[PDB]
């Protein structure tokens, strides 16, 4: 069947307009798809923002809207505010059948952009004896929440044995994000060089360790 | 107010069979027609399954047509998801949604269903320290390295609850059927190594604890 496809991630100031849009596989979107908009705010707290297209849930607040624009539905929040930071989830109607997009993660500044700070940790000694090293880069501190994370052994960009969380809010509304390297004891022993690189809002934060 | 509230969800073993229910209150709910979407660990939304008014019409995804049965009662104002044959891809938190005329208005809280073979596993408990001794500055952040655990949760507090400013647990990773996490704090270089800076982890499925000390 379909595939939905919404944009991943926006950024907005509060007070703006900003629009999201919501795609199918199978070619236009159009009103027999009855087009979703859901809403995902911190702790899996689910609120349906319009359906049918255009039409808001009670209590919505008004700045939300909904329309089909160029063959996609479209979200638009005019005047988007401080607690619009939030996942909007598209659903398209297909015959009896909800196909829902990936999901944009909508950020509205509430506070100055802040650069990730980077922990570089070598494996334990403990852990050496199972045979097994662990790298651990641990990424706090950053707003907007998303990053890009990107290893290199030996100047070389590794392309297996790494888990990166996703981005999750601190209590001062800023992220956190972990990346893990695995690799066997005695990988870990044949490199010399590791490093952990961060790419925040288009500067790169890299971490290294000999 | 509306409010609908799941339950049912647990630990299940793949091949096994479960119930989810979810309750309504506070509306006509034989009016309405009804789904159960799920949410995966990925963070992605799957609608499940659907039911109309009068229970006449019932729909699937292909994913688990066959498997899935949904339900509903009137007369309790509860709808139920039959979920027979689990593997697990179906680990995810299901929730249950009215559709208050094509809107998707209300949400459940959601509930927890996790489909695995793993066995009850306590986690090994490493330290991270910097090393490297060419630190920043003023502050140093140790960590504890929480690895391979079997089920969720895990908490993790550093010297028993009297260091909690600067800490960070991060969310857990699936690594081969068990779990990892970490857990990190930043003290004041006048702090460490002088004095002790110690991880609590504890593992309440397998009442486990591991008091991990962090020497440079």
């Amino acid at each position: 069947q379909a595939v939905v496809t919404q944009e991943s991630a926006l950024t907005t100031s509060p007070g703006e307009t900003v629009t999201l849009t919501c795609r199918s596989s199978t070619g236009t979107v159009t009103t027999s798809n009855y087009a979703n908009w859901v809403q995902e705010k911190p702790d899996h707290l689910f609120t349906g923002l319009i359906g049918a297209t255009n039409n808001r849930a009670a209590g919505v607040p008004v700045r939300f809207s909904g329309s089909l624009i160029g063959g996609k539905a479209a979200l638009t929040i005019t005047g988007a505010q401080t607690e619009d930071e939030a996942i909007y989830f598209c659903a398209l109607w297909y015959s009896g059948h909800w196909v829902f997009g990936g999901g944009t993660k909508l950020t509205v500044l509430g506070q100055p952009k802040s650069s990730p700070s980077v922990t570089l940790f070598p494996p334990s000694s403990e852990e050496l004896e199972t045979n097994k090293a662990t790298l651990v880069c641990t990424i706090t501190d950053f707003y907007p929440g998303v990053v890009t994370v990107d290893w290199k052994v030996d100047g070389t960009p590794v392309t297996q044995g790494m888990e990166t969380t996703n981005p999750s809010k601190q209590s001062n509304n800023k992220y956190m994000a972990s990346s893990y390297l695995t690799l066997t004891a005695r990988a870990w022993e044949r490199h010399s060089s590791y490093s952990c690189q961060v790419t925040h809002e288009g500067h790169t934060v890299e971490k290294s360790l000999s | 107010e509306v409010q609908l509230e799941e339950s049912g969800g647990g630990l299940v073993t793949p091949g096994g069979s479960l119930r989810l229910s979810c309750a309504a209150s506070g509306y006509v709910f034989s009016t309405y027609d009804m789904s159960w979407v799920r949410q995966t660990p990925e963070k992605r939304l799957e609608w499940v399954a659907f039911i109309s008014s009068g229970g006449g019409r019932t729909s699937y995804p292909d994913t688990v047509k066959g498997r899935f049965t949904i339900s509903r009662d009137d007369a309790k104002n509860t709808l139920y998801l039959q979920m027979s044959s689990l593997q697990s891809e179906d680990t995810a938190m299901y929730y249950c949604t009215r559709h208050f005329y094509a809107v998707l208005d209300y949400w459940g809280r959601g509930t927890t269903l996790t489909v695995s073979s793993a066995k009850t596993t306590p986690p090994s408990v490493y330290p991270l320290a910097p090393g490297s001794a060419a630190q920043t500055n003023s502050m140093v952040t140790l960590g504890c390295l929480v690895k391979g655990y079997f089920p969720e949760p895990v908490t993790v507090t550093w010297n028993s609850g009297s260091l909690s400013s600067g800490v960070h647990t991060f969310p857990a990773v699936l690594q081969s059927d068990l779990y990892t996490l970490s857990s990190s704090v930043t003290v004041p270089s006048s702090t460490w190594p002088s004095e002790t800076v110690t991880c609590n982890v504890a593992h309440p499925a397998s009442s486990t604890k591991v008091d991990k000390k962090i020497v440079p």
